[PDB]
């Protein structure tokens, strides 16, 4: 979830992820989980508010342990009437050293134990006053879970209202730049090779430093390369920056720069500072 | 020592080497004149470039630019002008000369006068399909770039062979997927997919008999630069000549 | 002598209405909105005479009738015929092809396994479908009354793995379509997506792994797909691994909000596990949107 601060602008967070239908994720750093938020800027410039989030979660070890407890040794209420209600904390102290295999639990298997000890556990259960009506079930469940594999079905059926979700939070202050600009250029390509049908990118990014500059990269061309030299005319509106290119060439490296952070600056005109450099080669 | 100049030369495939000169006001000269100008309270300079030209050879000919150029004047800037030289098949390296005229106008209409002239050699710092065995060459006589819709069209091969046995070769397109990092795996799959069913040859398994007209029809839209499906097999001493030539957009 | 079968994916907008198959296939696409594109397959068969005189060679399908070609003396002329796919759930393709006789024991201990028998039944019954509609009715140009028919039974030899993929979609591992709400959406808007999945009758082949993993790839309509950081591109909730299961009509509905441009195409991929080189099906439904 995501929460908006007490300043209460017209921030419209349309992004709000609810994992209602899946109770599933994995974060083993092989694939990439990306969450994203489609927020809105304020009614005016607003650069420093505070955002705090709400991630409910669990960990998969007690997810499979809740599954193994609720459907491996305490499935019915008949065994839950006597055989485990007097040894529940002993069952938790036995379950905390299970150490199930979480390396093949993300590849076509779930609730599959590793090569942990199962020899002296019977002697440890026999050392106390554990009756055979529970010592048969607590041995047969570990013997079954020593080699078994489940699926993604009937996982939420055990996970439903049987996990304390640690609703953690963080802090994201929505960082901002320093030097606002607003420019728009226009090009006219004197063709070396006739046209290479280039793909465009009208950038919007601002430089935030002192005694600095704004460096731009040209559009991307994908036919026969090394050619299509583009001429340009600036019309550098709403400022007085310094330009450092004239009639470049759209091959391997042109880098039509514009020295910006020297004179005639402004304040933070938006959420961050902006430079919405929209080229238009028509 | 007021505007550092460099020239970059590139080799276009259309038999015209393009050389572009770039001029930029050097930063050491900028601070050098800038502190003495800001002593008299000046922030932006005025170097008026009023006559910039490039000359060719021992007889001086003025090769023009690729576009227009006025008489401009600015400070703390850089500008590049590109001329089109002629591609040389021999080892004669052309030596050209360039010249400029920077009018370093100090204020209240009290201007200095500077001129500069460099001269150096325009070096470049270092298709027809030919086989590996014999004299057999391939080239498409029709222009390899062509603009078609998804309709029927034609294309024209040409063979220059040893005149001893000009025949005994066959063409075919091989409309099947080549049998292949999941991202690079699926990128190579998309390349091998759109190769194998993008255009289809309307006469494959085709015995050749110095022209050879072969006719396609194009199905799927996109630019097929070096369309490499079609594969001319040589019958005797069984090997394969790839034809990595031709590029048809289908829009 | 030969034959090959290739599908198609472009819609073929008009003024290309002079080529004989295109008007028929675009007429079937044009009205009847359930009769969709993307599932037509062209079969490419090459008529070649060994004679001294020209022929005309009109090809009749069950309703498709081709134009009048002209094969002169020894040349080939690939006549391109449209055909739709053959639906696996509507038909049955796992019954033994019958012998004519009922007399001989025919060496009743048949030397075949299960899956080799089933792929032999598929390879026979696919050409049993494509022969039982195909015709041709030829005539000579200089004689004009020597009109005869042809067969196809002594000419088509067998199939391979490519023909049984391309003709029969039941050989594949899952059946997918996509549902998209607005293909012309402005950039400041998030749009629900849908991926229906319907497994096959080759789901019997594995029988143990009850999960498979639906990858998602995105490509700029030109080439060169986007790496999953997806900056300047589709801003996407969730992650692109989305586990699905055998014998399930699942729907991995997702969300997609654009950033910069228009030309985007969406597709899937099946990979059977999470490791490298577990991949089984390069699925290619590949529908398109735009963002103004």
């Amino acid at each position: 979830e995501l929460s908006a601060p007490d300043t209460r602008n017209d921030y419209n967070i349309r992004g709000d992820y609810i994992a209602t239908t899946p109770a599933l994720i994995t974060f083993d750093g092989n694939e990439s989980f990306i969450n994203c938020y489609e927020i809105t800027a304020n009614n005016n410039f607003d650069s420093k508010d505070i955002f705090n989030l709400k991630v409910r979660y669990n960990t998969l070890k007690e997810q499979l342990d809740c599954f193994i407890t609720d459907a491996v040794l305490i499935e019915g209420d008949v065994e839950w009437f006597i055989l485990f209600e007097k040894w529940k904390t002993f069952w938790e102290l036995e379950i905390l050293k299970k150490l199930k295999y979480d390396y093949d639990a993300f590849k076509e298997n779930r609730i599959i134990r590793l090569l942990k000890t199962s020899i002296d556990l019977n002697k440890t259960k026999s050392k106390i006053r554990n009756l055979c009506i529970e010592k048969a079930v607590l041995d047969k469940i570990l013997i079954c879970l020593n080699k078994v594999s489940r699926g993604i079905a009937v996982c939420n059926t055990d996970m439903d209202e049987y996990v304390r979700n640690l609703v953690p939070k963080q802090l994201t202050v929505p960082v901002q730049l320093p030097g606002f600009e607003q420019f728009f250029h226009v090009q006219f390509e004197q063709m070396e090779t006739s046209h290479d049908a280039l793909h465009d990118t009208i950038a919007t990014i601002g430089n935030s430093l002192s005694y600095t500059v704004i460096v731009e990269n040209l559009s991307g061309q994908w036919g026969q390369d090394v050619i299509d030299d583009g001429g340009y005319i600036f019309e550098i509106l709403s400022s007085n920056e310094w330009l450092i290119h004239g009639q470049k060439r759209c091959a391997i490296k042109e880098k039509r720069k514009e020295f910006e952070v020297h004179l005639i600056p402004l304040k933070k005109g938006y959420l961050n500072f902006p430079r919405v450099e929209i080229t238009n080669i028509n | 020592l007021l505007n550092m100049r460099l020239r970059n030369i590139s080799l276009k495939s259309e038999h015209c080497i393009l050389s572009s000169l770039d001029f930029q006001t050097s930063k050491a000269s900028e601070q050098l004149t800038k502190k003495f100008i800001y002593p008299q309270e000046h922030n932006s300079f005025l170097k008026l470039n009023f006559q910039e030209i490039s000359y060719k050879l021992i007889d001086g000919t003025s090769q023009i630019e690729l576009d227009p150029i006025c008489p401009l004047k600015v400070p703390l800037t850089a500008f590049s002008y590109d001329s089109i030289s002629a591609t040389f098949k021999l080892v004669l390296l052309p030596k050209s000369t360039q010249p400029h005229r920077v009018k370093i106008t100090l204020a209240y209409e009290l201007e200095l006068h500077p001129n500069l002239k460099l001269p150096v050699r325009t070096s470049w710092e270092t298709s027809l399909v030919n086989s590996k065995l014999s004299n057999v060459k391939f080239k498409f006589i029709n222009s390899n770039i062509k603009v078609i819709k998804g309709e029927k069209f034609t294309m024209r091969l040409q063979i220059i062979n040893s005149s001893s046995s000009p025949l005994d070769l066959v063409v075919y397109y091989n409309n099947t997927i080549n049998p292949i990092t999941l991202e690079n795996q699926y990128q190579l799959h998309n390349k091998y997919r759109k190769i194998a069913e993008g255009i289809i040859l309307l006469s494959n398994d085709y015995k050749i008999p110095y022209f050879a007209d072969l006719r396609f029809i194009g199905i799927m839209s996109g630019y097929y630069g070096t369309l490499s499906g079609l594969k001319v097999l040589d019958l005797n001493t069984n090997e394969l000549i790839e034809v990595g030539n031709g590029a048809s957009v289908l829009i | 002598p030969s034959m090959d079968i290739i599908p198609l994916n472009e819609l073929f907008s008009s003024q290309v209405e002079n080529v004989d198959w295109i008007e028929y296939v675009m007429s079937k696409i044009r009205a009847e909105s359930n009769l969709h594109s993307r599932d037509f397959i062209l079969l490419l068969l090459d008529f070649r005479n060994s004679w001294i005189d020209g022929i005309k060679l009109n090809v009749q399908f069950e309703d498709f009738t081709s134009n009048e070609y002209h094969v002169e003396a020894s040349h080939t002329s690939r006549i391109i015929v449209p055909i739709k796919k053959i639906d696996y759930k509507k038909y049955n393709f796992e019954n033994t092809p019958i012998p004519r006789i009922y007399p001989g024991r025919q060496f009743i201990q048949s030397g075949l396994n299960e899956e080799q028998t089933i792929e032999m039944r598929q390879k026979f019954w696919c050409r049993e479908h494509i022969i039982s509609k195909l015709k041709c009715n030829w005539k000579l140009t200089t004689d004009q009354s020597v009109t005869g028919s042809v067969d196809f039974n002594k000419f088509i030899e067998k199939f391979d793995h490519k023909m049984v993929y391309t003709i029969y979609p039941g050989r594949l591992f899952y059946g997918v379509q996509l549902l998209l709400d607005e293909p012309k959406v402005k950039v400041g808007e998030i749009i629900n997506l849908k991926i229906i999945t319907e497994p096959t009758s080759t789901c019997r082949r594995k029988q143990n792994s009850t999960v498979n993993f639906l990858d998602i790839v995105i490509f700029d309509s030109k080439t060169s797909k986007i790496l999953p950081r997806s900056n300047r591109r589709i801003l996407y909730n969730g992650s692109l691994t989305k586990p699905i299961s055998t014998t399930k009509v699942s729907e991995i509905n997702l969300e997609i909000i654009p950033i910069e441009k228009g030309r985007y195409e969406f597709s899937v991929c099946i990979s059977k596990s999470n490791n490298q080189d577990g991949i089984i099906q390069f699925d290619s439904e590949n529908v398109i949107l735009s963002v103004i």
